[PDB]
Order: structure tokens, then sequence, then C-alpha cells
């Protein structure tokens, strides 16, 4: 099956270099152009550059040219992107894709949309370092209520880089639960909750204890949360 | 730069009906060589995109014929016939007339279904985080349909801004609705300074707007 893959995705401080790769299978990779796209987070899609089958004529985005360089290795199948000087505003998922038809010089290259995408690789550029998450209760506070539904969570705040994993009860409870999708902040840092819906009744009867992992900080909490 | 102004920003579907997206192009797509350079992508959620149309009226191999594209010159549509569920996600327009190549800013389909009022709770900062200089406070939007809605934060009265942030769930899979926090953020002095704490929800699910608060320290 026609498949890209690209790798070579982190997190890097601005002003820095990172090199992607396209790795290319079930077709022959020298007889295409090809392109990489970028998606910043929760935005849409951005073409970001374009290289001829031949290697010998590239075209770029205003937002990165003299700043990317696109590559290709002919004899190994595979598609590079060079990205130099890198901005905070170049965060995004990078996917190479494949232009939907052969092209080749015969007075103009020729170059038409893409057909097959490859899953991507993230580059995160941020001038944070590594750093835990705090982890808040949010309790159903204060007491006196109607009764009927209860709403508790927690708030896994100030973390770098993405992503934290939250669980509850050791994964078993997931019924009325909802996490959150991350949000960068203006201090540089991710913050996210989660929250649970619970019968008031069950508040100091049940357990509830959210289970937060990040990886980078080597950060693994399990925070009970009850009723202020 | 041709510019590509991709219309609704949103659909929601009821599945066995039409839908309809439209893209307009701010330069005329038709090439020398006779055809013209509109191309159509579905992104599904957690997915990369795919290719469903290319050159305004060609199907992508393998892709259904409920998917039709039409159009030229600068005017544009791609119509789904009898909608499925697993139609929900973004849909992209795209020209490769000229570079740079440029997209549509996307039109997001999810599943229509009857409308549901937010149940909303509000929680103060805990006493730990306090103990740190800064305060977090949190009002839950939780179960409910459609997506818009609009959450305004109120202390003491006055009408915050620039202070707070929004984070939306995805579609829910068993109940089609969404849910959503805001987080008020504020410096321990600025929130010692003031008593009333409340979060105002407007939502066409419910009557009136709706306010939760509470009252620091109590």
């Amino acid at each position: 099956r026609v498949q890209l893959v690209e790798s070579g995705g982190g997190v890097v401080q601005p002003g820095k270099s990172v090199r992607l790769s396209c790795v290319v299978s079930d077709f022959p990779f020298s007889k295409y152009p090809m392109y990489w796209v970028r998606q910043a987070p929760g935005k849409g899609l951005e073409w970001v550059a374009a290289i001829s089958a031949d290697a010998w004529h590239v075209v770029y985005s205003g937002s990165v040219q003299g700043r990317f360089l696109v590559s290709r290795d002919n004899s190994k199948n595979i598609l590079y992107l060079e990205m130099n000087t890198l901005k905070i505003e170049d965060t995004a998922v990078y996917r190479c894709a494949r232009m939907f038809q052969e092209s080749g010089p015969p007075n103009y290259y020729y170059y038409s949309g893409m057909d097959v995408w490859g899953q991507g690789t993230t580059v995160t550029v941020s001038s944070a370092s590594t750093k835990g998450p705090s982890v808040f209760p949010l309790a159903p506070s204060s007491k006196s209520t109607s009764g009927g539904t209860a709403a508790l969570g927690c708030l896994v705040k100030d973390y770098f880089p993405e992503p934290v994993t939250v669980s509850w009860n050791s994964g078993a409870l997931t019924s009325g639960v909802h996490t959150f999708p991350a949000v960068l902040q203006s201090s540089g840092l991710y913050s996210l909750s989660s929250v649970v819906t619970v019968p008031s009744s069950s508040l100091g009867t049940q357990t509830y204890i959210c289970n937060v992992n990040h990886k980078p900080s080597n950060t693994k909490v399990d925070k009970r949360v009850e009723p202020k | 730069d041709i510019v590509m102004t991709q219309t609704p920003l949103s659909l929601s579907v009821d599945p066995g009906q039409p839908a309809s997206i439209s893209c307009k192009s701010s330069q005329s797509l038709r090439q020398s060589n006779g055809k013209t350079s509109l191309y159509w992508y579905q992104q599904k959620p957690g997915q990369s995109p795919q290719l469903l149309i290319f050159e305004v009226s060609n199907r992508f191999s393998g892709v259904s014929d409920r998917f039709v594209g039409s159009g030229s010159g600068t005017d544009f549509t791609l119509r789904i016939s009898r909608v499925e569920a697993e139609d929900v996600g973004f849909y992209y327009c795209m020209q490769s007339k000229d570079f740079p190549l440029t997209f549509g800013g996307g039109t997001k389909v999810d599943l229509k279904r009857t409308v549901a009022a937010p149940s909303v709770f509000i929680f103060p900062p805990s006493d730990e985080q306090l103990k740190s200089g800064t305060a977090s406070v949190v009002c839950l939007l939780n179960n409910f349909y459609p997506r818009e809605a609009k959450v305004q934060w109120k202390v003491d009265n006055a009408l915050q801004s620039g202070n707070s942030q929004e984070s939306v769930t995805e579609q829910d899979s068993k109940d089609s609705t969404y849910s959503l926090s805001s987080t008020l953020t504020l410096s321990k002095a600025d929130y010692e300074k003031h008593k009333v704490y409340a979060c105002e929800v407007t939502h066409q699910g419910l009557s009136s707007p709706v306010t939760k608060s509470f009252n620091r320290g109590e």
C-alpha cells in the first residue's frame, strides 16, 4: 500500500534546527514531486514546501522562506525538511504528501494537488523547559445544594511539554468523565482539567482519585478529590 | 496569494440528509491546460487529511460516489448525498493553480441531535493552589448541544476580559453532546480583593442565561 512515514519531530528552542524525514513505500519516489504541509494545534492546513522529482527545483511559503530547506534522497526513498531559525509560530504537526499524479520535466515544472499524506510528526518550538504539573482538586464546594448531580475534578496546571495522561481510579472510572484538551497559557506552560459527574450522595462514601502522569518530568500523581 | 473562502464554518448533519459545503477563490482557478485546480480533502477525528475530489469533480479512487464536486472559476461546491455518521470531521478545499498552494479555512461537520442545555458547575481555587500565589477559578458546562455557547466571568459584578481561557471536548460518541471548561486566572492578591465570583452561561437550550457563583472564603 502506498505509504508515507514522517519522523524527526520534537520539542526545540527557538533558533535551533530540526531535520524531519519522510520515508516512502510502494511507489517510484523519484518520479513524484513531494510536499510538506503543516497544521498548528486546533488550526487548519498550511502548505510549507514543495520539491520537484529531481530535487533541482524547490518552492517555499513566504512564512518559512529563508529558514527552511527541503531536500530529498532519491537513493533511499526518502524526503527531508531542514527547519532552521525556528520560531514559536512554527509549532505544528508536519506532514509530507505526494503529488497525486506523476510529473517530470519534458518550460516549467508542473505541480498539482496531493493524494496521500503521512500521519505526521510534531514540532513544538518554545523557550520553555521541562516542568511537571501541579495537580489541584476541583472540589464540590461548598456543601449546601439541592442534591442530584455533582461534579468534581482535577486541575493539572503548569506543565511542559505535552502530553499528560489522566485517568480516574486507575482506569476503573470512565463513565461521566471528560478530560479537556490542554491549553497553552501565556506563560508558555500547558494546563488542563479532567472532570467527572457523580451523584452528590456519593461524595463521602465513594473514592475519586485522579491519576496524572507526565512522562517528561517523571511525574506520577494520584490525587484524591474530596469535598472541602 | 489566492485566498480560499470556505462556507459555512460549521455544519450539523442528520444522517440520510444531504450536506453542501462551498468554496470561493479570490482569483480564477482555471489553468492553461483547461484543467481547474480545485481539490477537496476530508480530515476525520485523529486522522490525516485524505483526498476526496481532484480538479473540481473527479473522485479519487475508492471515494464513495455520495461525494460530488462541482463548480468553475471562483465558485465551487462539495455536496455529500445521504450523509453517514462516519462523515463527521473537517473538510478543506485547496487550490494548486499557483504557489503558494492555499487551503480554505475548513468546515466542521458534526452530528445533529436535539438541543440539550448545559449543566453548569463552578469551582473555587483550592487552598493548595492559593498557597502558591495564583488562583484558578473554573466553570464547567456539561453535556450540551449545539456547540455554540457563551461564557462570561463576573467578579463583584465586573465583567472580566483577557484573563480566561476555554477548552471544549469533541462531540461525544454516545450522547452527541459537548462539554466545555472556562478557567479564570488571577493573582492571589486580586482574588483576595473581591468577594463574589460568577460565571454566566448563555446557550440556546436555556430560556435565560444561567449564573453559578460562590463567595470567596465561604
